[PDB]
RNA sequence: GGUUGCGGCCAUAUCUAGCAGAAAGCACCGUUCCCCGUUCGAUCAACCGUAGUUAAGCUGCUAAGAGCAAUACCGAGUAGUGUAGUGGGAGACCAUACGCGAAACUAUUGUGCUGCAAUCU
RNA sequence: CCUAAGGGGGACUCAUGGAGAACAGAAAUCUCCAGUAGAACAAAAGGGUAAAAGUCCCCUUGAUUUUGAUUUUCAGUGUGAA
RNA sequence: GAGGUAAAGCGAAUGAUUAGAAGUCUUGGGGUUGAAAUGACCUUAACUUAUUCUCAAACUUUAAAUAUGUAAGAAGUCCUUGUUGCUUAAUUGAACGUGGACAAUUGAAUGAAGAGCUUUUAGUGGGCCAUUUUUGGUAAGCAGAACUGGCGAUGCGGGAUGA
């Protein structure tokens, strides 16, 4: 007999984590969520209301309904060969303010205040990130650091 | 300082208990009893579970038991301590620092015999507590005793030594 | 009755131990595990001998029995009953399953018997005794060698007795009073918890 | 023989309640039910009537609360009640009244609604709820926070709950646990709640207490005494204190006989200060050294 | 008979021809499944607003 | 008048652990 | 800085055993006419602040304390693993190449931080 | 299967251990302390739950009305369920 | 961001599991010292305490590799103030806006026989194999799954011969 109910496979998703049981720290209930916002999607276990399909644990979206104890998040699903847009109704217990939005946020500030602060002195700044380049050249200094020699070791057992 | 006026000894409660072992009449005539001695509407106890060898079951008002404090709560006691004519064992008296007796007869208690009540045996406990008890009872900030201001079997029995001028035995 | 060996000398299936999702198993054939005077204490013995395993292997309860009884049966003949103690280190906790005991309809076995799975350079069995008892306690192993299938060395312990110390290391902590006797195991002195503890339990501790 | 029960793997994987449940003080449940705002209401935030009995003082707050913490909008103590001409039973249903009004009136001074929602300015004991004014701003609303004190038919906190409204904030409530509610005929009888409002049962008890114990008389009611004060201008107290609590209900603090400065710098004599790492290292092998005594 | 039960082998294959296409985004999404209140009044911020735009332009 | 509630949650026990004979 | 009320994070805050605590606060504490609740004014309700106390609560300090937290020429580049070969080995398995890389262990350090309001030697 | 075993509110805290009390004993009832849940939550199992979701009490019918949107299985059809 | 598999762990929970040691007033028994006192002694067995050997697909504090969600701007960021019957105690907010500022390093790499869109219809709906992961089975040129690459549908050089 096959078995693939709603909640089937979740024994350790929908765990709580380690003596982290019991009541919500209030903060949950006390962030705000306003439509376009990024959030992850993490279903607590303890609040089976406007719980989360085990799909959308782990998934980022974004908010498109602002509701009395949920936001309406949108996620894009694979079904097959393209995307299925999917609008899915979770209260605020699941849900959480996604960490990506404040990196680049705060790359477009500093970005700005970098180009205003060349145009103020009159030059010029690049903006664009870079990957790590190969380091240059470099000078190795031997005072105290004479190198010690190591050959591979012998085989012994230790048991 | 160990001679602190809040670290006096006192009773906290007296709670009689009478374990008849069935249902109906009798149960009823040791709540009369208990309502009699107290003046206080006892409360009857319920079988936990059903026991064919001691022919209870389960939710069979079994036990009848009253709980007094203050001076009514002295006054039975000194009562039922004249019974024992002053005089329990080492072995009566609890690590928490409670006592019990048990009589077995309630008109030696000193109250008037009836043929329809009969005479039912009785059991005494008594606890024992200072001052500063509504600490662990309060609804808010419920918390514990500290170790010196709890009670004990020696300061209970050196209590009620000096109290009631009695032995306590140890056989 | 029993199959050969064979037929279930590798670890192609997922450890199935006793449960409460299969009950009806039967016991191991090997049940006692330590043999000799396991009652002597750590400084009587100084010298370990392992049977280590060189395969990633199951080895049946049975053949745990046979190779603990000829080496036990060798040693005692040879040196006495009480001039070592044998260990036996794997447990067989892995459930064989039969099925003919139609076709390959319904073909989930019946528990059939008891295997320790055992890896490359595990310990099967160790023997602490004394020096001058070494030959007789390799050639009590190298018997019971022929028991066991696959392949298996006898090495000779750095450590003293059963002990996790070298046998210098050993007798510097003997020496620093840093260990007592629990019978036929030691108990090591902790630089943690309660000081007065410590302290009540190692007399004779040399603090610097 | 019984198994030790406080191991140390009991100790491993003991979960710790929240920090002020541990104290005993803070009723998340009730609190998530209280502070929790709807969704899309953003950051409209919900304010809370704490109020809080201690063995001398009655405290009234109005509070919002946010991720850093909570923040006091106003709040009167039962303490200010002096500076308004009640001196003694700072603890009675009818200061609770007198911290509820005061609070309520404070409060909507700070916010500037005083001309408007000036409340039940004739307290008469009849149940009322303040009343939005048409064509203007509504009433400021606040729910009451009662904490872990029991909800009971005549409870302090409660008299708190009606000089808030009759101060004129909008607290939605029911009659049914003020004191003077007939719980078999469903009706409140307003004179026994307004003879609670001016002290009523407390000169009553003054009157019964006094022709059948004098005695006890003067050792309850002896700052009564010292000031010729008799039942009968009771209410008085309380009529002319309200009156005095609409008149200027701002909050004066009490001028500091020291500086914070000087507070801290006497409070930091006191309470010992850790053990240097070397010390107790010292203070170990002097116990180690010690323990040398008993090696029989 | 017996044949094969399931396999997902070459499916993958098939949706990587032409598909695995990101769906496309629009400066407007559908306002479909929000809040009916809101959506209420929204329609008549967005009239009133046009209003003003247009007198401010034929003034 | 007033009986004692049940503080405990054992509905379907009817007996106990423990309670062995011969101990 | 202490204390209270309301908190955020939710043990660096918990647990055990000792010791100390000025001021204010808090607390225990006193009483039962009244609202109220009880077998019991013990809890809950109310009254007094009057008769007393820091004994307890609370707070701080102490402990080669348990636990918890953090760190690392600790273990260990070990276990494991992605990728490769017409590599080894009868096999079981193993080595090598380009990468990723633990847990336990060991040692050391720490033992609440903090927001709003009020108050205080 | 359930008029509560649904809904709301309130109060209390279960399994178990230790020490004590006439008959009373391994098991009757009473008392204190300990007690992170080691219980209980109709039923299979998993998850969840401690001033509760567990135990007890009070009041109730939201187990009601009109239909839309959405999630799962999915063809993004139906049904069931949410 | 999510995860709970590999590994690891069991002097950490749960469950399994070897061995001693020291202790306790329900010790479980045997011989007792006992005339009998349950009050000692020798013993085995229980528990308790600190240890010890070995384990788990339906165990677990921890916890990978590979694989996986989202973001990396002009539909962006900031400033001011318009609309509403929604929301706030409000002149608070919510959403959508007018007007203004930030110019090609307009905000990572690499590639892009360009991107996007529509209609209609064929055949197919028996599969099989190799490496790795993997289930049943003693195993099978056996039966069944995961990812990829292949054969089928494919000749050519090599493996003599061979999907
Ligand atoms: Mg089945
Ligand atoms: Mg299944
Ligand atoms: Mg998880
Ligand atoms: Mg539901
Ligand atoms: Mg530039
Ligand atoms: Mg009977
Ligand atoms: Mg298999
Ligand atoms: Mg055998
Ligand atoms: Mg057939
Ligand atoms: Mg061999
Ligand atoms: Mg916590
Ligand atoms: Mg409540
Ligand atoms: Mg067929
Ligand atoms: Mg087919
Ligand atoms: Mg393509
Ligand atoms: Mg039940
Ligand atoms: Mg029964
Ligand atoms: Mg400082
Ligand atoms: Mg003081
Ligand atoms: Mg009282
Ligand atoms: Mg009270
Ligand atoms: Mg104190
Ligand atoms: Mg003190
Ligand atoms: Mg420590
Ligand atoms: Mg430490
Ligand atoms: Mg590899
Ligand atoms: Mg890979
Ligand atoms: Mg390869
Ligand atoms: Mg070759
Ligand atoms: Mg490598
Ligand atoms: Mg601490
Ligand atoms: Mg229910
Ligand atoms: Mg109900
Ligand atoms: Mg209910
Ligand atoms: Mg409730
Ligand atoms: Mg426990
Ligand atoms: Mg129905
Ligand atoms: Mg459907
Ligand atoms: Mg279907
Ligand atoms: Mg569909
Ligand atoms: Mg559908
Ligand atoms: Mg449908
Ligand atoms: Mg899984
Ligand atoms: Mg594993
Ligand atoms: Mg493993
Ligand atoms: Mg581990
Ligand atoms: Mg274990
Ligand atoms: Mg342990
Ligand atoms: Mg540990
Ligand atoms: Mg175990
Ligand atoms: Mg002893
Ligand atoms: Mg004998
Ligand atoms: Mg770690
Ligand atoms: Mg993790
Ligand atoms: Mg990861
Ligand atoms: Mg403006
Ligand atoms: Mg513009
Ligand atoms: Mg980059
Ligand atoms: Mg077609
Ligand atoms: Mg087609
Ligand atoms: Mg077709
Ligand atoms: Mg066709
Ligand atoms: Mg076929
Ligand atoms: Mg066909
Ligand atoms: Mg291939
Ligand atoms: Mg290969
Ligand atoms: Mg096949
Ligand atoms: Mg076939
Ligand atoms: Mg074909
Ligand atoms: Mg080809
Ligand atoms: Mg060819
Ligand atoms: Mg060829
Ligand atoms: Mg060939």
């Amino acid at each position: 007999g096959k078995s693939r109910g709603y909640r089937s496979g979740t024994r350790y998703a929908f765990q709580r984590d380690f003596k982290k049981h019991g009541a919500i720290p209030l903060s949950t209930y006390l962030k705000v969520y306003k439509v376009g916002d990024i959030v992850d999607i993490k279903a607590n276990g303890s609040i089976q209301k406007g719980m989360p399909h085990k799909y959308y644990h782990g998934k980022t979206g974004i908010v498109y309904n602002v509701t009395k104890s949920s936001v309406g998040v949108i996620i894009n699903k694979v079904v097959g060969n393209r995307y299925i847009e999917k609008r899915v109704n979770l209260r605020v217990e699941h849900v959480k303010h996604s960490a990506c939005r404040q990196e680049f946020l705060n790359r477009v500030k500093s970005n700005a205040a970098k180009k205003r602060e060349a145009k103020a002195n009159g030059e010029t700044v690049y903006l664009k990130r870079q990957a790590a380049k190969p380091r240059g050249s470099r000078i190795i200094s031997t005072e105290g650091n004479i190198p010690q020699t190591l050959a591979p070791v012998a085989y012994e057992t230790f048991i | 300082k160990s001679q602190n006026v809040m670290r006096e000894l006192r009773i906290e409660k007296l709670v009689l208990n009478i374990c008849v072992g069935e249902s109906g009449d009798r149960l009823t005539r040791a709540a009369k009893v208990l309502e009699q001695l107290s003046g206080q509407t006892p409360v009857q106890s319920k079988a936990r579970y059903t026991v064919r060898t001691f022919g209870i079951r389960r939710n069979e008002k079994i036990a009848v038991h009253v709980t007094v404090r203050g001076p009514k709560a002295e006054e039975i006691l000194e009562r039922g301590l004249k019974v024992k004519e002053y005089q329990l064992r080492s072995k009566n008296f609890s690590a928490t620092g409670n006592f019990g007796f048990g009589i077995d007869e309630h008109i030696d208690l000193g109250i008037k015999y009836d043929p329809s009540i009969g005479i039912y045996g009785m059991d005494f406990y008594v606890v024992m507590g200072r001052a500063g008890a509504r600490v662990t009872r309060r609804k808010r900030a419920r918390s514990t005793i500290g170790n010196s201001h709890k009670t004990n079997k020696e300061d209970t029995i050196q209590w009620f030594k000096t109290r009631y001028d009695a032995e306590v035995l140890d056989k | 009755a029993r199959r050969p060996a064979r037929c279930y000398r590798y670890c192609k299936n997922k450890p199935y131990p006793k449960s409460r999702y299969n009950r009806a198993v039967p016991d191991a054939k090997i049940r006692i595990y330590d043999l000799g005077r396991k009652k002597a204490t750590v400084d009587e013995f100084p010298l370990c001998i392992h049977l280590v395993s060189n395969e990633l292997e199951q080895l049946s309860s049975e053949a745990l029995e046979a190779a603990r009884i000829c080496a036990n049966k060798y040693i005692t003949k040879v040196s006495g009953r009480d001039s070592f103690h044998l260990r036996v280190r794997v447990h067989p906790f892995h459930v064989l399953r039969i099925n003919k005991m139609q076709g390959m309809r319904g073909a989930w076995g019946k528990p059939h018997g008891l295997a320790a799975r055992v890896s490359i350079g595990q310990i099967i069995m160790s023997a602490r005794t004394k020096d001058s008892n070494k030959d007789v306690v390799i050639e009590g192993l190298r018997r019971a060698r022929y028991k066991f299938p696959g392949q298996q060395k006898i090495i000779i312990s750095k450590k003293w007795g059963f002990t996790p110390l070298n046998r210098d290391e050993y007798i510097a902590k003997k020496t620093n009073g840093e260990v007592i006797d629990d019978g036929a195991y030691v108990k090591f002195l902790s630089r943690k918890g309660n000081l007065e503890a410590n302290l009540q339990q190692f007399p004779n501790y040399q603090y610097s | 023989m019984q198994k030790e029960f406080r191991t140390s793997a009991y100790h491993s994987r003991f979960q710790t309640p929240f920090r002020r449940r541990q104290e005993g003080k803070t009723d998340y449940y009730q609190r998530k039910r209280l502070v929790t705002q709807h969704k899309a209401k953003y950051n409209s935030p919900k304010y809370r009537l704490v109020v809080r009995f201690t063995n001398k003082d009655i405290i009234a707050q109005i509070v919002s609360a946010h991720i850093t913490g909570d923040v006091v909008f106003t709040a009167a103590y039962a303490h200010e009640l002096p500076r308004y001409g009640i001196k003694y039973g700072l603890t009675n249903w009818s200061a609770a009244y007198a911290v509820g009004l005061l609070v309520a009136r404070r409060a909507l001074q700070k916010l500037g609604l005083d001309e408007t929602y000036t409340g039940v300015e004739e307290v008469e004991g009849e149940f009322e709820l303040t009343e939005a004014v048409e064509d203007g701003p509504r009433p400021f609303k606040v729910f009451l926070d009662i904490g872990l004190q029991r909800t009971t038919t005549g409870a302090r906190v409660f008299g708190v709950l009606k000089g808030a409204s009759d101060g004129g904030l909008y607290v939605p409530h029911s009659p049914n646990r003020f004191p003077g509610w007939d719980i078999e005929a469903e009706e409140l009888d307003a004179e026994l709640l307004r003879k609670y409002i001016f002290g009523g049962h407390v000169a009553e008890y003054m009157e019964e207490l006094l022709d059948d114990d004098e005695e006890k008389y003067k050792s309850i009611f002896k700052n009564y005494i010292e000031e010729e004060i008799e039942s009968e201008d009771v209410e008085e107290i309380y009529a002319n204190a309200h009156e005095a609590i609409r008149a200027d209900p701002s909050f004066k603090p009490t001028e500091k006989k020291f500086t914070k400065e000087q507070y801290k710098a006497e409070s930091k004599k006191y309470r010992q200060q850790k053990l240097t790492r070397a010390e107790r290292q010292a203070k170990v092998a002097k116990k180690i050294a010690e323990f040398k005594a008993q090696q029989e | 008979a017996k044949s094969k039960n399931h396999t997902a082998h070459n499916q993958t294959r098939k949706a990587h021809r032409n598909g695995i296409k990101k769906p496309k985004t629009y400066k407007y999404p559908s306002l479909k499944g929000v809040d009916a209140k809101f959506k209420r009044n929204h329609r008549y911020a967005l009239h009133g607003t046009a209003k003003a735009l247009a007198k401010a332009r034929a003034e | 008048k007033n009986t004692s509630s049940k503080k405990s949650d054992a509905a379907p026990a009817s007996a106990d652990p423990a309670k062995a004979k011969k101990k």
